């Protein structure tokens, strides 16, 4: 199992660092 | 099942026990073959290294290693056959006796009848030239040379690598090295990388004769390790 | 002299081999065949007999 | 081969007493050991059993539990530590050894015996327990027995003994097949339910008690015995 | 002198080769051509007999077809029960370069021989039930090749000096002895009679020898290299010797000559045991191949292939009913087949 | 905004497939040349054909995994399938360190020296057993799918869960024990073996220490990666960690398919039976 990050993680990241 | 059936069946897994200890000391035991011809002094190394007659078993043990030696007795020359028996050996001791100049060829063709052998393609072969006082007294001497039964001995030259004992001249260094070289151009010949000769020089009061044997036999243990476990 | 004994002797076993009665080779292989198809049935290896023998 | 049974002696109900046999001339380690009591004026019945190297042991439902049997194959000896003990168990103990293969004859060799003074399985019977005979006239002695005896192998494990006036047990038969010593004028043959033991010619020495007993399972049984009179 | 003597000798070979062949009227090949073919014969291995410590190289079945016992150069003699596949005896030899072994008829006696020069007779049915040495026959300048019991007191046994020499228990002297070959002899067969047996040796050649007479009858040739093993026919007129040429050949005592050949152009390793069924209409030999191939008696058409061993098949023994075969190889194995 | 845009996506693709190919087929040759032949199925070739064993299975995972990092939106065949992707590739890999410190083992006990059948074949299922017992959490902690009626139902590929993440932390955490100690256990044993080699040998001891290095090379930013991603904190973390990750896992798919070459080719008895079935 190598983490890889999906486009669900990347999107819900984004919204928090913009609040 | 009946109980006579089971008491039998018992008493074979007891047998199948005794079987199993005894691995333990047979696979641990080295067992090696002692050839030679008559002229050899095999006899006094056997009396020495001892740290209508047939097989003749020899056992000793240095470094907690049991090694057994056998020595052939009253079978005849006929070695195809007999000799079937002693493959899968660690190591064959082979002794010939370099100071009778005489017998050398018969010796030779013996070296590469055993060497050259179908069952013995995976067996090395432990080269010991035994009685070398005698030889440096024939050469120094200056009675018998080795060139009236070799006539390459004139043209072969001492090896750069050639590292003498102290306090030996070095018409003896020159002719145990010549002999030496003699032997690995047989030993070389068809080795396929399978088998390899270890010549060593050795006389009658040398006492060192078991820790070479025990030198040989792990490096043979050694490769044989290196191409099981690959790693050659 | 052990040279004109062997000799003798090889000369010797010889002349018991020759006066020696041979048969012709056609009623030997008819003999064998014979004693061949007498066991046949009676041969475990050439006639598989059921598991209930074995 | 020899066995020399000690221990015996005169012993209060409630004691301990332990029996021992020395064995000599023979493997005792590849032997088993078998107990084999004999009550004054009784049969036999068997006690015990131990297998070489203490591996299988074995006890009867009227010893299992008091009686502990042990052995000691370096020094080659039979030890059978003998706890609480009975008013019944009063009877003379044999040592007999065995061992098992094919073509094998157990129960070979009967000891001497000692004797202590104190104080489903299949049960064999014979219907002829005393049979006067003359000397000389073939003698027929008839076995039955509750079990079919004949393995799956198709080998009879019935077992035929003779024990004279003051000898112990010699074993005659062990499975048709004659046993080492024995002369040939003793044959036995039968079915898996019935067995029968013919005597060529009887003779003087011939005179004793026929003990049978089957193989069939651990707990051995033996039967009533068969007396024969001159 | 000595040239005409060996004048002689060559006039009375030619002599002997001429008759040979005048008798050679019709070959086995051509009468045997309209027999009807013995098909395919598949064996698959029954018990799986392990146990030995080193290299199985001799074994023989006995008069009772449930015992087997095999030789191994580890020094011990192990007896197999075929059935149950336990093992009944253990005998701890005193020489480990052991070569043959043998069977009693009776069952009581069991022989071995090896680079030892001596062959040992253990007895079985001791009182003591311990396995012990019953005579040390020696006399032999040479390692023993192959044993055989003739009954409960003689056996006839081989060496690697060129003569053989049959001994007796009861005293253990040879009682006669046989220098007519030129070779070390390797394996013997005896006739189910018991009165004549044929061995082969290193000179290419088997000799028939007689018991009482102690005289050689017969000489057979025809091989181009050593003759490993040697089995006579269940009626006793003819044997098979092998050899390590790939050729088995089949040789018959009546005719003095032989009578069919066995060879493939696939298989080209030596044989080194040979053995006939109990009819004698399979003929089963073994190969330095790992494989054990079965040739027709009659048609010299292999009917089979057994490759369960994965080393040199270095013995082969059928049972005395032919209920089944065993087969030995140095991998410390011993199959039974069927 | 896309997971790995095209630009660099199709060359990780080419090599992961040609990857993939390589290992494959030098397991196949590998299986076929243990299985075939007996003399190839001693205790160093059973490690070796268990190893190639282990590595093909992790190949199989290629398929999936090459799939869900191209379209990690749409479904991914189930949470059972996942689950299995997951456990079985960790379980594999487990096994492959294990079977590599156990032939190490054996070749310091076996060289360095001043064996049974059985004995082996009972270690080996030992290993494996801990292997596929060590593995065992991520059938439960993670590879479950975790999120107009259809658009709603996209977005789904195996993610961990989100508040059993700090159980997958101190696993991977504990996970480090497969790293530090084989990693000591080969570099000892083949350090002593080329002390008493070299101090043939010339060429096992380069073979060793080539083998040792890509062992580093490979596996040490496997774990310097998941340790990254454990450690997400920020944007451009996982930015990075992103980059480091599919580094990670095409220099592990570059060691599973060039174990064979290491181990088996570079012998030469498996080389000598490749050539006899070929010919």
């Amino acid at each position: 199992f190598v983490p890889i990050f999906t486009y669900g993680e990347l999107q819900r990241m984004q919204e928090k660092e913009r609040n | 099942l009946s109980a006579e059936d089971k008491a039998a069946v018992e008493r074979s897994k007891m047998i199948e026990k005794q079987l199993q200890k005894d691995k333990q000391v047979y696979r641990r035991t080295l067992r090696l073959l002692l050839l030679g011809a008559d002229n050899s002094g095999k006899s006094t190394i056997v009396k020495q290294m001892r740290i209508t007659s047939g097989i003749f078993e020899t056992k000793f043990q240095v470094d907690k290693v049991n090694f057994h030696m056998f020595d052939v007795g009253a079978q005849r020359d006929e070695r195809r056959k007999w000799i079937q028996c002693f493959n899968d050996v660690t190591a064959i001791i082979f002794v010939v006796d370099s100071s009778d100049y005489n017998r050398l060829q018969e010796a030779l063709n013996d070296f590469k009848s055993i060497w050259n052998n179908r069952w013995l393609r995976t067996i090395s072969v432990i080269l010991f030239l035994n009685k070398q006082d005698l030889l440096a007294e024939k050469v120094l001497a200056g009675k018998s040379k080795i060139e009236d039964y070799f006539p390459e001995f004139a043209r072969y030259t001492t090896p750069e690598d050639a590292t003498p004992e102290p306090g030996e001249d070095p018409r003896v260094t020159r002719a145990k090295y010549f002999i030496r070289k003699e032997f690995v151009d047989i030993s070389t010949a068809s080795g396929d990388g399978r088998h390899i000769c270890y010549p060593h020089f050795t006389c009658s009061v040398d006492t060192e004769n078991a820790r070479r044997i025990f030198n040989d036999c792990k490096d043979i243990i050694l490769q044989m390790n290196l191409r099981e476990y690959n790693l050659v | 002299t052990a040279s004109i004994a062997q000799a003798r002797k090889l000369v010797e076993q010889l002349k018991m081999e020759a006066n020696i009665d041979r048969i012709k080779v056609s009623k030997a292989a008819a003999d064998l065949m014979a004693y061949c198809e007498a066991h046949a049935k009676e041969d475990p290896l050439l006639t598989p007999v059921p598991a209930s023998e074995n | 081969v020899q066995l020399v049974e000690s221990g015996g002696g005169l012993v209060q109900p409630g004691g301990s007493r332990k029996l021992s046999c020395s064995a000599s001339g023979f493997a005792f380690s590849s032997f088993g050991m078998h107990w084999v009591r004999q009550a004054p004026e009784k049969g036999l019945e068997w006690v015990a059993y131990i297998s070489s190297g203490s591996g299988t042991i074995y006890y009867a439902d009227t010893v299992k539990g008091r009686f502990t049997i042990s052995r000691d194959d370096p020094k080659n000896t039979l030890f059978l530590q003998m706890t609480s003990l009975r008013s019944e168990d009063t009877a003379m103990y044999y040592c007999v050894r065995s061992i098992y293969y094919y073509g094998s004859s157990p129960f070979d060799f009967w000891g001497q015996g000692t004797t202590l003074t104190v104080s489903a399985d299949i049960v064999m019977t014979q219907a002829t327990s005393s049979v006067p005979v003359t000397p000389g006239e073939s003698v027929s002695i008839s076995c039955r027995s509750s079990k079919s005896l004949l393995h799956s192998n198709g080998n009879t494990y019935l077992y035929w003994f003779l024990q004279r006036p003051g000898q112990s047990p010699q074993l005659l038969i062990y499975r048709s097949n004659l046993a080492s010593g024995v002369p040939d004028r003793f044959s036995g043959s039968g079915s898996g339910t019935a067995f029968t033991l013919t005597i060529s010619r009887l003779e003087a020495e011939d005179v004793g008690v026929y003990y049978c007993m089957q193989h069939l399972e651990y707990p051995l049984t033996f039967g009533a015995g068969t007396k024969l009179e001159l | 002198e000595l040239d005409q003597l060996r004048q002689e000798a060559e006039q009375l070979k030619n002599q002997i080769r001429d008759a040979r062949k005048a008798c050679a009227d019709a070959t086995l090949s051509q009468i045997t051509n309209n027999i009807d073919p013995v098909g395919r014969i598949q064996m698959r291995t029954r018990r799986t007999l392990r146990g030995h410590l080193a290299k199985i190289y001799a074994m023989h079945w006995g008069t009772d077809s449930r015992l087997l016992v095999s030789a191994s150069q580890d020094g011990k003699l192990i007896i197999w029960d075929s059935y149950t596949t336990n093992k009944v005896h253990a005998i701890p030899l005193r020489s480990s370069w052991v070569m043959t072994c043998a069977y009693a008829p009776s069952g009581n006696y069991v022989a071995c021989g090896g680079l030892d020069n001596i062959c040992s007779i253990y007895n079985l049915k001791t009182r003591e039930g311990n396995v012990r040495v019953s005579r040390e026959l020696a006399g032999h300048t040479g390692y023993l090749s192959c044993c055989r019991f003739l009954d409960d007191n003689q056996i006839v046994t081989s060496s690697g000096d060129t003569t053989c020499a049959l001994w007796d228990i009861e005293t253990g002297q040879q009682t006669t002895t046989f220098t007519g070959h030129t070779g070390d002899v390797m394996s013997l067969s005896l006739a189910p009679d018991t009165r004549l047996f044929v061995s082969g040796a290193c000179d290419a050649s088997a000799k028939l020898w007689d018991v009482r007479e102690g005289m050689c009858r017969q000489t057979f040739t025809g091989h181009e290299s050593d003759i490993n093993a040697i089995c006579f026919f269940p009626n006793g007129n003819a044997f098979a010797t092998g050899s390590d040429d790939a050729t088995c050949r089949l040789f018959d005592l009546r005719a003095d000559q032989e009578l069919m050949t066995y060879s493939h152009d696939n298989i080209i390793c030596g044989i080194t045991s040979v053995s006939f069924s109990k009819s004698g209409r399979l003929l089963l030999a073994g190969y330095d191949d790992f494989n054990c191939n079965v040739w027709d008696a009659l048609k010299a058409d292999r009917a089979g292939v057994l490759a369960g061993h994965d080393n040199r098949v270095s013995c082969l023994g059928v049972t005395d009913d032919g209920m089944a075969v065993a087969t030995g190889s140095w991998d410390s194995f011993l199959k039974i087949w069927n | 905004c896309s997971p790995f845009p095209l630009g660099a996506l199709v060359p990780v693709t080419a090599v992961c497939l040609c990857l993939f190919v390589v290992g494959v087929s030098g397991n196949v040759v590998t299986v076929m040349l243990i299985g075939r032949y007996r003399d190839m199925r001693t205790t160093t070739n059973l490690y070796l054909g268990s190893m190639a064993v282990s590595d093909l299975l992790i190949l199989l995972g290629l398929p999936f995994d090459l799939y869900r990092l191209w379209r990690s939106r749409p479904w991914v065949f189930g949470p059972l399938l996942c689950r299995l992707s997951l456990y079985v590739g960790e379980g594999c890999t487990y096994a492959t360190l294990l079977h590599m410190t156990a032939l190490s083992v054996e070749r310091y006990l076996a060289i360095c020296r001043p064996v049974t059948r059985r004995r082996v074949r009972a270690l080996i299922a030992v290993l494996w057993a801990v292997a596929l017992l060590s593995a065992g959490p991520f059938l439960f902690l993670v590879g479950v799918e975790q999120d107009a009626e259809a658009a709603a139902l996209f977005s789904r590929e195996c993610r961990p869960s989100p508040a059993q993440l700090g159980a997958l932390r101190v696993m991977l955490w504990v996970t480090t024990a497969y790293f530090f100690l084989p990693f000591l256990c080969l570099s000892i044993l083949y350090g002593l073996i080329g002390r008493e080699l070299w101090s043939g040998h010339r060429q096992t001891v380069r073979v060793l220490l080539v083998v040792v290095l890509a062992f580093i090379i490979c596996w040490l930013p496997f774990h310097v990666g998941r340790i990254i991603y454990i450690n997400t904190e920020d944007s451009r973390m996982m930015y990075f960690s992103q980059y480091f990750n599919i580094v990670a896992l095409q220099l592990f798919y570059l060691s599973a398919s060039i174990n064979p070459i290491l181990y088996n080719l570079i012998s030469k008895k498996y080389r000598a039976a490749a050539f006899k079935l070929l010919l």
